[PDB]
């Protein structure tokens, strides 16, 4: 299991790690979370009491190194850090344990939400997305845009997702007009499977974290980016099996995790009704149209 | 954006602009089969595409020979359309190609935004103004070039004939949409407006006869007593 410590807590400030959240009161003597899945990647969130504009976090793999949380009273935000010096790390650890200062991770056994939320999302490519190569954890927030947001404005704080547009040359082959805007399958497999991603693990592992980064921290231009990917495999009609039978499975504990309340925002009724309703794949997401037809039968 | 009544004279600017409309474009009579089904049997179309400052009209004959083996025509029609205006542009010189090109059904722009990715310095338009431009199947000489026709086929119109010496392209455009418009509501009426004095020809390179200005006022007052007419006749008033 790993830990995250904290040096301390000097802001009333509510505290996700994962789909997990608690408050923390104005110095209250909290060190950290302990007992984190190694295994996956993570996310720990913020909300600060005062401001509940701006939520923001760090993406983060325990294997990649020893990191903890330290508010800065001049930037007004709990940064992410890595400690260098691991003899350093542990003896800290060690006696916030000790003293029971953390909160331990509160995996139930029977749970695999995170895995199903995470399971094809990698470290390495998220520091792709948000662009900071000298920290091995990735910053994002509320308020941060896409690349391709900029270009219809700094761009060393930009989530660059992967550029997607149907009306666009990259998706359409001239001759082939309509053929590929009502059946988008050779952009889907061989523009940005073959060419960009270079396998369907690639494109889940971006879906995921697109619908990660819109729900934790109601970014817009990721859930774009999430409703984008979606529409593509569901406007093409020449999917691999295994890959419409796996985003069945995503699209569920998404649609199941999703907060009820929220559900006016984060979801696009149009997408979602030709998704489940006019594409051609109006008939292989099974589970996911059970679930959004019990959970959101208004959205439909 | 939108063309709607408060930005009409943008039309008469000097921005080359085209109106396109796909409404005869894909055309069928529908009739019993000897088992009592009923079936389809498409007849030659046309795109109307036409320069509204300069009259300048583009008919581009559809065969029906396009449709065979074809499924989902409607909504192949869009998209042949959208295929021949591009060819169009492509065709023309670039001093000569459109700033603006202005759809008279929205269920064009998608076709043709795709169709003209190439030309992202072109403007694709709808508009909210309901031009009657499907009535130019009444326009007798057009009528017959496309109903004749036995391949693919443009042919090219000036559809204002020679008003354009006498009259703004702004009166023109009102003339035109006027006489289409009676055309429209009651063909057989508007053309035995047009055509019941002999002495009024049309001459082999016009589509509309010679009248004088003053016979033009006068035609001009009685299309628009029968648009007015029929407009009772139909909603009773
Ligand atoms: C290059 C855009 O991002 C990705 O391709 C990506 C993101 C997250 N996980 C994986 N596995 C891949």
């Amino acid at each position: 299991m790993n830990t995250v410590p904290f040096t301390s807590a000097p802001i009333e400030v509510t505290i996700g790690i994962d789909q997990y959240s608690f408050n923390v009161k104005e110095n209250q003597p909290f060190h950290g979370i302990k007992d984190i899945p190694i295994g996956h990647v993570h996310v720990i969130h913020f909300q600060h009491a005062d401001n509940s504009s701006m939520r923001y976090g760090y993406w983060f793999d325990c294997r990649m190194g020893n990191f903890y949380i330290q508010y800065d009273p001049k930037d007004g935000l709990y940064k992410m850090m890595e400690e260098r010096d691991g003899a350093k790390f542990e003896n800290i650890v060690h006696n916030f344990k000790e003293r029971q200062m953390m909160v331990s991770y509160p995996k139930i056994d029977e749970d695999d939400t995170w895995y199903n939320l995470t399971e094809f999302v990698q470290m390495d490519k998220i520091r792709k997305i948000v662009r900071k190569d000298e920290n091995q954890f990735s910053y994002v927030d509320s308020s941060m845009t896409t690349v391709q947001e900029n270009e219809l404005s700094d761009p060393a704080h930009s989530l660059n997702y992967t550029v997607i547009n149907f009306k666009s040359r990259e998706a359409i082959r001239p001759g082939h007009e309509m053929e590929d805007f009502l059946d988008k399958s050779y952009y889907l497999n061989t523009v940005m499977l073959q060419g960009i991603f270079k396998n369907s693990s690639n494109y889940f592992g971006e879906l995921q974290f697109a619908f990660l980064n819109a729900m934790f921290f109601g970014n817009y231009g990721s859930s774009l980016q999430w409703h984008a990917m979606i529409e593509l495999i569901c406007s093409s009609a020449t999917v691999p099996k295994h890959m419409l039978d796996k985003l069945d499975e995503i699209l569920y504990y998404q649609i199941k995790t999703l907060p009820e309340q929220y559900s006016d925002i984060l979801l696009n009724e149009r997408v979602w009704n030709i998704c489940l309703y006019s594409s051609f794949q109006k008939n292989s997401l099974h589970n996911t149209e059970k679930i959004m037809e019990n959970k959101y039968p208004e959205l439909l | 954006g939108a063309m709607n009544s408060s930005n009409y004279a943008e039309l008469f600017n000097n921005d080359i602009k085209l109106f396109v409309d796909d409404t005869n474009v894909y055309r069928v009579t529908v009739h019993k089969t000897f088992e009592g089904n009923v079936a389809t049997k498409a007849i030659n179309g046309c795109i109307f595409t036409l320069n509204p400052k300069t009259g300048h009209l583009f008919l581009k004959i559809i065969h029906t020979s396009v449709w065979a083996g074809q499924k989902r025509l409607s909504q192949l029609a869009k998209w042949k359309t959208a295929e021949e205006v591009s060819a169009l542009v492509r065709s023309l010189p670039k001093e000569e190609q459109p700033k603006q090109i202005i759809v008279t059904r929205k269920a064009m722009l998608d076709p043709l935004e795709v169709h003209m990715l190439d030309f992202p310095n072109i403007a694709i338009r709808p508009t909210e103004l309901r031009l009657p431009f499907s009535a130019a199947m009444s326009i007798d000489k057009l009528s017959d070039v496309v109903m004749k026709a036995t391949e693919p086929q443009m042919v090219l119109f000036n559809i204002y004939d020679d008003w354009l010496d006498r009259i703004s392209s702004y009166t023109a455009f009102s003339r035109l949409t006027l006489l289409l418009r009676a055309l429209k509501t009651n063909e057989e009426s508007a053309k035995m407006i047009l055509l019941s004095d002999p002495t009024i020809t049309i001459k082999s390179y016009h589509l509309w006869p010679s009248f004088t200005d003053e016979q033009w006022i006068t035609i001009e007052s009685q299309m628009r007593d029968l648009i007015l007419t029929e407009y009772g006749r139909k909603y009773n008033v």
